[PDB]
């Protein structure tokens, strides 16, 4: 399997950059906390610190120079998270300061759900891949509830020891939940019983920032000791960890599609890793004119080539680059 | 400023 490692680190070779919006305004901050696809990745949606989800067309944003969102929505408090629904194509859910989660219409800005139960900063929240009508978001108040699209109040909560910065549902069972905890721990649980997770995943030194599944069977962490760490379902310790970049502060990002992962870094840079090898694979440098990337996702377009994603910096700065 | 993460003691 080592030829099969060899070829796959060597797919890529450089960075094209297909267009460069600005999620911004009086030199005001400008993060962005949450970059995501739609169903059909015909749209991608944008949120940060400035109280705004702005939604774009994608096929729109990669042809001239001049970028006006489809659909701007204006929220109460700023955002931390946002996540496409994958049975509705414009269920859009997200989650703020405040501690509200609200589900929104990406198009239409409606508001059909505002939860209300979070007593402190949520930091994240999901979409179950496998339930059209079940939803997740994680809090500051060391909680993690369980929504439905047809209910107002909340159907279920695990308590955890710490802050909860970032949950994910299993994209391989309606039942299974991950999240990343402030105890520098990742949580696995299985919804039916959490009393009870089914594992705890140790190994970082700083709170765990972010975790996506790599599939049903890899996690894979970001924590802010400049480590990202691979993890099984079965091991209760890391697979591999993936260092090279730079994180030992904030939020900056991260996205796993198939086999390869990209995260921020504090050099204001995007790093590209193979998950089976803890070097880096490569890196792009924004330009500047402190500055951290902040949220990175891919395009991950079903049955095709997931050659493109979408990566924003601290300083507003979104770009969407193409692996060549 | 924001998008700072958490810390955890623990004493």
């Amino acid at each position: 399997e080592f030829q099969e490692c060899l070829s796959k680190f060597t797919r890529y070779n450089s960075v094209r950059p297909l267009a460069t919006l600005s999620y911004a305004l009086y030199n005001g901050s400008s993060i962005v906390s949450s970059i995501e696809f739609d169903r059909d990745c015909d749209y991608f949606a944008i949120a940060g610190v400035t109280k705004k989800i702005k939604v774009y067309e994608y096929d729109t944003v990669i042809q001239d120079a001049i970028h006006y969102p489809e659909n701007e929505m204006t929220c109460n408090s700023k955002i931390s998270c946002i996540s496409w629904s994958s049975y509705h194509k414009n269920l859009l859910a997200s989650s703020d300061y405040e501690g509200t989660v609200i589900l929104w219409d990406g198009f239409t800005g409606q508001r059909s759900k505002v939860y209300q139960e979070h007593e402190k900063r949520c930091w994240s929240v999901d979409f179950n891949l496998m339930d059209p009508k079940l939803l997740a978001s994680g809090s500051d108040d060391a909680k993690v509830k369980l929504w439905s699209t047809n209910l107002d109040n909340s159907v279920a909560s695990i308590e955890a020891k710490a802050n909860v910065c970032c949950v994910k549902f299993s994209p391989s069972s309606r039942y299974h939940l991950a999240f990343g905890c402030a105890d520098h721990c990742v949580h696995y649980y299985d919804l039916r019983n959490t009393k009870q997770p089914i594992m705890v995943f140790k190994g970082h030194r700083k709170a765990v920032s972010y975790a996506k599944f790599v599939s049903g069977e890899e996690i894979v962490s970001a924590s802010t000791d400049s480590q990202l760490k691979l993890w099984n379902v079965g091991k209760p310790y890391c697979l591999r960890s993936f260092k090279g970049h730079i994180n030992e502060k904030n939020f900056v990002g991260l996205a796993s599609n198939g086999d390869y992962i990209a995260c921020g870094s504090e050099n204001n840079s995007l790093y590209l890793y193979y998950k089976g090898l803890s070097k880096t694979l490569l890196t792009f440098k924004f330009d500047t004119v402190n500055e951290f990337v902040s949220a990175v996702c891919w395009r991950a377009l079903p049955d095709g080539e997931s050659n493109v994603l979408i990566a924003a910096n601290s300083q507003g700065t979104i770009k969407v680059l193409e692996l060549v | 400023s924001d998008q700072i993460v958490p810390e955890y003691q623990e004493d």
